[PDB]
């Protein structure tokens, strides 16, 4: 799994991150966005199903905004409001449905940091 | 018999509600099937395929359906899978043939199709020769869903995409499968 | 260290039986051990498992490999949002 976006940030501004995979099953998985403050465990940012919709953290309910694009198989990821509060790294998760259980994170990008 | 319109119907039911029809009462000429040139699979069990029309039964039953060319093997008895477990379950006991050919060309458009649906969450798996045809948001966890989609609340059925220019592997094949059924009524198909 | 060791989770409100182990390296990125209690992933020959319901989620190792140190880290699937350890 690849991932970009911008690295260094002003405070009150807006970031956006793109994470893009090589297969052609794009179709049928959970993909989530993992944010990691610097060595201090890990958080949950929000999901997008496979029908093309999104569940948002309700702390980042407002702020965050999630994206497809099936044309060329990448998800989007934006937050409106930036500061030095949110400085940590980002990680692409991916969770394969199966009969009635989801194997939450299967699969994990190297993400990357922003400040 | 009329098996040239069940073969050349202009659309094709959805995987997760596969068309079923009944002939009985006939006179059973399955050479004509071969006019269609190509042919993915073609396999049957049971009966030889070479004297399908020497033999006599009570009846059969047409059930035809589109699915995508990897899922095609998902259709022999004692399987597993997302389509055999959860769509269409053959019994062991199965005595039939089964066909399946690329359809390429009439089922695939540019901007993609999303007419083909086929369930993707259920609680527990199909019984044989049986099927379950209900939306309904399914919900995960002990939390109850309410109707409305959201953390652990899904729509079971997932759309397929299909345009022309994907792989070999997703471009939908037309399946239909017949299945014989003898018993003490007499003999009317032959 | 050496043999054995053992770890506990716990959840304060609510009960459940969802839970996910996840392993951490020196600046890798996590990878999932155990998945829903004691389903374990087709990934983990050290016998790395755990089995227990009622809030009293527990993870056990048989034996310690010379590639066994991390920060494994619990995790929740119900009453949104997850919540890691
Ligand atoms: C199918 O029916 C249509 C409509 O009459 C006809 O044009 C076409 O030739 C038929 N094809 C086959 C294979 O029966």
């Amino acid at each position: 799994i690849q991932q970009w976006g911008a690295g260094l940030l002003k405070p009150s501004e807006t970031l956006s991150l793109t994470c893009a995979v090589y297969d052609e099953s794009f179709s049928d998985y959970f993909w989530t966005w993992i944010r990691q403050s610097p060595g201090m465990g890990l958080e949950w940012i929000g999901e997008v199903t496979h029908t093309g919709s999104a569940n948002y953290n309700p702390s980042l309910m407002s702020r965050v905004t999630m994206s497809r694009d099936t044309s060329k198989n990448q998800i989007s990821l934006k937050l409106t409001s930036v500061t030095a509060a949110d400085t940590a790294v980002y990680y692409c998760a991916r969770d394969s449905p199966l009969g009635s259980i989801i194997k939450r994170g299967d699969y994990w990008g190297q993400g990357t940091l922003v400040t | 018999c009329p098996f040239h319109e069940v073969f050349n119907a202009t659309t094709f039911a959805s995987v997760y509600a596969w068309n079923r029809k009944r002939i009985s009462n006939c006179v059973a000429d399955y050479s004509v099937i071969y006019n269609f040139a190509p042919f993915f699979a073609f396999k049957c069990y049971g009966v030889s395929p070479t004297k399908l029309n020497d033999l006599c039964f009570t009846n059969v039953y047409a059930d035809s359906f589109v699915i995508r060319g990897n899922e095609v093997s998902q259709i022999a008895p004692g399987q597993t899978g997302n389509i055999a477990d959860y769509n269409y379950k053959l019994p062991d006991d199965f005595t039939g043939c089964v066909i399946a050919w690329n359809s390429n060309k009439l089922d695939s458009k540019p901007s993609g199709n999303y007419n083909y649906l086929y369930r993707l969450f259920r609680k527990s798996k199909l019984k044989p020769f049986e099927r379950d045809i209900s939306t309904e948001i399914y919900q995960a966890g002990n939390k109850p869903c309410n109707g409305v989609a959201g953390s652990n609340c899904y729509s079971p059925l997932q759309s397929y995409g299909f345009r022309p220019t994907y792989g070999v592997g997703h471009q939908p094949y037309r399946v239909v499968v017949l299945s014989f059924e003898l018993l003490h009524a007499p003999a009317t198909v032959c | 260290v050496g043999d054995r060791v053992t770890v506990t989770c716990q959840a304060s409100q609510g009960i459940t039986n969802y839970v996910n182990w996840y392993q951490q390296k020196p600046g890798k990125a996590p990878k999932l051990l155990i998945y829903h209690a004691s389903h374990l992933e087709t990934g983990v020959p050290s016998r790395f498992s755990g089995s227990g319901s009622g809030t009293d989620f527990t993870f056990t190792i048989s034996s310690l490999q010379p590639e066994d140190f991390a920060t494994y880290y619990c995790q929740q699937f119900d009453h949104l949002p997850p919540t890691f350890g």
